[PDB]
């Protein structure tokens, strides 16, 4: 169980995250959104543990934890951290600085400490190994599951924080391995792409808002330590409508409504990457003087003003497969995901959110 | 073999 | 041996 | 013998 | 296999189907078509073998075969209703006549060595009793499957020629007995009719033309012998449109655009049965004098210009049915007007040319 402390900066992380998925889906050149709000909140505690005056204060209030220690705020969200890990999880987190900086041994230290931080030097003046060392950093870090972060880098005088992740909802009910075939992903009324699916009945908790024209279903995880759930309109729509709808306290309404019902659970299977750079997003969060290489103070990083936050790249492959416990109905309710949803990866214990996001267009080709 | 499963959902509007 | 897919779901509604 | 099969695919679309 | 005239024939057979498809297609009265080639150029063949002068020379210009010698057509016509007889198939020729005249030995002899067509005598002022003894005929010869030829004949005092079929395509790959379900079957834009739809997921040659709007699909019956193609516009919409479209060239066209892909067949189950009077129609593609009292000359057939021909009854109880040998498809759904073809895979020979308009079933 979290500590009380933790439990409070897990409370700040969803609400973050809520508020950065928000923030992205109103962009239409955003597609696919995926967030870790526990690895978005770690990268706030880097900023406030590398940084100086506004710099580390603006790092600390977008955390709302102003009225907390700095060993605090640094050993809450490394609890939360380390609870991420309960093979189908896997994180790495690297700060990129140019090949001029020094990092400072007490930083270097703490970030290792609690973040769990590693730390290279890059070097732009050759692009290529530059992008190539990232991009094989989080190869490696996610077993290729994640074979590439970004395609170029827009600021290159800074620092860059990469996390790249790797997660794989691990089913406390499997789904049968032969219950598994190709079919058509409607992305838009107009625009399908082919896709494989994995189908599954079983017991459910679901709701069907007939007034909101939307279903909810919770797919418990392994041992029902956590559950994974899905929020999708009725109809093949823009998700606009939902989002608006999704609050805390919507979530909680739907939740309450939810009950125990046969479900043909159909959904796409296979790996969705998506890599998202926060540094715009945060910056409206509050993060203004770290994104600004005039105003940026970071130096308990590297001893030096000579740093700004260039990036903060979070990059994740969330694997839809058939696995699960072997642990396991005449008329079933359709579950039927072919057009964009929303899903959340929640903790059962805390009710901690340990992941956002909504799949809008998977891979394929269009047909 | 299991028997054929369920229906599918219905299809989408027409414009 | 699971059961084949069963059939394609009803025509959608009109525009 | 075995489970039932997987739902059938989407219906098609409707007049306009 | 057919001998060279008899492939010959065959095309010319086709032909005629086609130009009496696109005749009977035009009329809004015809709802439903199932015609066989064979069958409907035999006829021809019969007025040929019957008629003589201008009422003969129209029967063989109709079947486009006035190049050929009258026995050709004959022996040719007899040849393709043989190879035929080899899936459920079920066929008998009968022509009646009035009770007082008299068919002629030499016609009666060549009619049953061509056509298998037997003779009989009827009284037609006798109504009831009249249609009872043809319907029971048809429904012997189907065994049961077409009850009913006709609700009514009206010309007591000409010659009567009746064919009734019964016809069930054996799938290469047969349905699941439990693929079954009811759906709406769409006659028109505001008429719907609840129809029983068996449904099927398979690889079959598939064509989907993008700029004419429509589907085809083939359908491989019992061996591979023959086949059922399937031709249906991808919208709900009266077929005059895929009717034009519809030539023997550009089922030619279609067919090399085919191609083997992965689809999910929905169709209509159960009997239709089609009961057409061909007479007007092959009036119209010339059969004018055979049909009309005052200028036949079927004095091969009777001895005396004393007979015409009052109906052409081409009768079918087409069978769709579950029964055959033991990548994201693309949606084959017939829950709304289609035509269709049955097509001998050696020859090519068009065994069934029609279109399902309006299944059995009630308003809803």
């Amino acid at each position: 169980m979290l500590s009380p402390k933790a439990a409070t900066l897990a409370e700040r992380s969803a609400g973050l995250a809520f508020s950065l998925y928000q923030a992205m889906a109103k962009d239409q050149a955003v597609e696919n959104i995926l967030l870790s709000p526990v690895v978005v909140a770690s990268s706030l505690g880097l900023v406030s543990l590398g940084g100086k005056a506004t710099t580390a204060s603006q790092a600390k209030a977008v955390l709302s934890a102003e009225q907390l220690r700095d060993e605090e705020v640094h050993a809450g969200l490394g609890e939360l951290l380390r609870s991420l890990s309960n093979v189908t999880w896997k994180l790495g987190s690297r700060l990129y600085g140019p090949s001029s900086v020094s990092f400072a041994e007490d930083f270097v230290r703490s970030s290792k400490q609690h973040y769990n931080c590693e730390h290279s030097k890059i070097n732009f003046r050759d692009k290529r190994s530059a992008l190539q060392s990232i991009n094989e950093w989080a190869a490696q870090t996610t077993d290729g599951k994640l074979p590439e972060v970004t395609k170029d880098v827009e600021r290159t005088d800074g620092a860059l924080l990469v996390n790249a992740m790797f997660f794989k909802p691990h089913w406390d009910e499997k789904f049968h391995h032969k219950m598994v075939d190709n079919r058509g992903f409607m992305v838009t009324r107009s625009y399908t792409v082919g896709v494989t699916m994995m189908h599954r009945t079983g017991l459910y908790n679901y709701y069907d808002d007939e007034k909101e024209k939307l279903q909810i279903v919770e797919m418990p995880l392994a041992h029902k330590l956590s559950s994974l759930i899905i929020l999708m309109p009725h109809h093949v729509e823009p998700l606009e409508r939902l989002e608006k709808l999704l609050t805390k306290e919507q979530l909680k309404i739907w939740m309450g409504k939810m009950q125990k019902k046969a479900v043909a659970i159909s959904l796409p299977k296979g790996v969705v990457e998506v890599t998202h750079d926060l540094q715009k997003h945060l910056a409206g969060l509050g993060l203004t003087e770290a994104i600004d290489k005039n105003k940026a103070d970071l130096s308990r990083m590297s001893g030096k003003k000579d740093l700004y936050l260039a990036s903060v790249f979070h990059a994740t492959a969330f694997e839809w497969d058939t696995e699960g416990n072997p642990f396991d109905l005449r008329s079933p309710k359709l579950f039927y995901a072919d057009h964009p949803f929303i899903f959340l990866v929640r903790d059962t214990q805390s009710g901690s959110l340990l992941f956002i996001g909504r799949l809008v267009r998977p891979k394929g080709d269009k047909m | 073999p299991g028997p054929p499963g369920p229906p599918g959902p219905r299809g989408p509007p027409g414009p």
